[PDB]
């Protein structure tokens, strides 16, 4: 752009000017707010700004310089990119293990906004060997040091199209079996959104979780006095359960079920949501894993909320009892537990107000309801099923047919097979 | 049962002010 003797003085050999002129820059990219990264970039003085990062630089300039490069790669992805295609990421990188402890947070931050930008710098950072020193950072003491390496940590274990490489990111799980032990809040958040992204995937990524005994702290977390710690948590949790019946049984002997049943009851909503999401992948499993869900008296609350609470969650309440209602099959107690727990009528109201995905669950649910019904009367010999009954002075028999009229070909059969069968 | 969903149906960038 235009400035001399800022920039010649950033091209001068004396060191001192060169940090006079750093620090003028670095307080001009701290943001107030809404910093003019751009006419720092087109002034030109980015490469060099690069170059005071370089090994035997001095200290302080290194740690100026670092700082101006984290801000100008705070902004936009275009101004992002200005900083990579400077080489300056390889550079941070050298820094998390050659500069002092100051240095390295700077250094660690920087890489923080790099990775968090997109994909594919996520993976650019990646790709340089970043995760080596990152995971040194953690044997230093200094928590605005841990606290700003988890952060970074947790970037780039984000984000799912594509998935970072699993060979590399999968390293930090030892390291993330520690902080979850952490006594620092913004600590532990960020640790946990970061497993919550590592458990995010197959059944190989579940098991990983899993064997570093990272579970146990995770359910531990849920009673967290924050929901910044909660929310995270429970992701990681909800993910966990996504996996096989023997990976879900650890998480049940984590004691996870009396924990979801506090958090059935949070304030926060999302986390009631996700609560549900995480029971009604419980109740996704076999007899037994049903069968604990009743016995964590978990179908109350979850009927409750199913019938008063908003829209997000009432679905995933409905997926939790639609599930653990197809288990009635080998065990017919269950229907008759869920039954008597008054969940017929919250079901059936929900079918003029659902999605044409929700409605589908709940005309399974009611199905598995009814044909438990039938397959009682006709091996006790009677003339009513009750269930059939029940359904019908709930006055949800009519909002079972009042969903052909729906234009999905497919809510369409189930919907007058139960009346054609039942009614 | 029929299942499981992988999804219910952090901060990018931050900024060192110091």
């Amino acid at each position: 752009a235009e400035l001399p003797q800022m920039t010649q003085q950033l091209n001068s050999d004396d060191m001192q000017e060169q940090l006079s002129a750093t620090v003028k820059f670095r307080q001009i990219l701290s943001r107030e707010h809404r910093p003019p990264i751009d006419v720092v970039i087109q002034a030109g003085v980015v490469p060099r700004l690069v170059e005071f990062m370089r090994e035997n630089q001095p200290e302080m300039l290194q740690l100026e310089a670092a700082w101006a490069l984290t801000n100008i790669a705070s902004g936009t992805s275009a101004q992002t990119k200005v900083v990579v295609d400077a080489d300056a990421v390889p550079l941070f990188i050298q820094l998390l293990y050659t500069g002092s402890v100051e240095v390295k947070e700077q250094a660690i931050w920087a890489l923080g906004n790099v990775a968090g930008d997109s994909t594919d710098y996520r993976d650019y950072v990646l790709q340089c060997n970043a995760m080596e020193p990152i995971l040194g950072l953690f044997n230093s003491n200094k928590p605005s040091l841990i606290r700003t390496a988890t952060w970074t940590l947790s970037n780039l274990c984000r984000g799912k199209k594509p998935q970072p490489d699993w060979s590399v990111v999968s390293q930090a799980l030892p390291t993330l079996a520690k902080l979850i032990y952490s006594m620092d809040t913004e600590t532990l958040v960020d640790a946990c959104w970061a497993i919550s992204y590592l458990s995010d995937g197959p059944q190989e990524a579940i098991q990983a979780v899993i064997d570093v005994r990272i579970p146990k702290r995770l359910v531990e977390l849920l009673s967290h006095e924050s929901t910044l710690v909660q929310t995270p948590a429970l992701r990681a949790v909800g993910n966990i359960v996504t996996g096989n019946d023997l990976q879900t049984q650890v998480v049940i002997n984590a004691g996870v079920l009396p924990a979801l049943r506090l958090l059935l009851s949070s304030p926060k909503e999302n986390i009631k949501k996700e609560a549900c999401w995480t029971i009604s992948n419980i109740t996704a499993g076999n007899t037994e894993q049903i069968q604990a869900v009743i016995d964590a008296n978990l179908i109350p609350p979850l009927v409750k909320l199913l019938e008063v609470a908003e829209y997000k969650t009432k679905k995933e309440a409905c997926w939790a009892i639609s599930n653990a209602s197809s288990g009635g099959l080998q065990r017919p107690d269950i229907i008759r537990y869920l039954v008597s727990q008054g969940c017929i009528k919250p079901l059936c109201d929900l079918l003029e107000i659902a999605d044409n995905r929700i409605i589908e669950v709940t005309l399974d649910a009611l199905e598995n309801i009814l044909k438990m019904g039938e397959a009682d009367k006709e091996a006790r010999g009677l003339n009513i099923n009750e269930n059939a009954d029940f359904i019908e002075k709930a006055g949800g028999m009519e909002k079972i047919f009042n969903c052909q009229q729906n234009e999905n070909d497919k809510i369409y059969e189930k919907a007058y097979k139960i009346i054609e069968t039942y009614f | 049962t029929r299942k499981k969903r992988k999804d219910p149906d952090s901060n990018s960038k931050e900024n060192k002010i110091d």
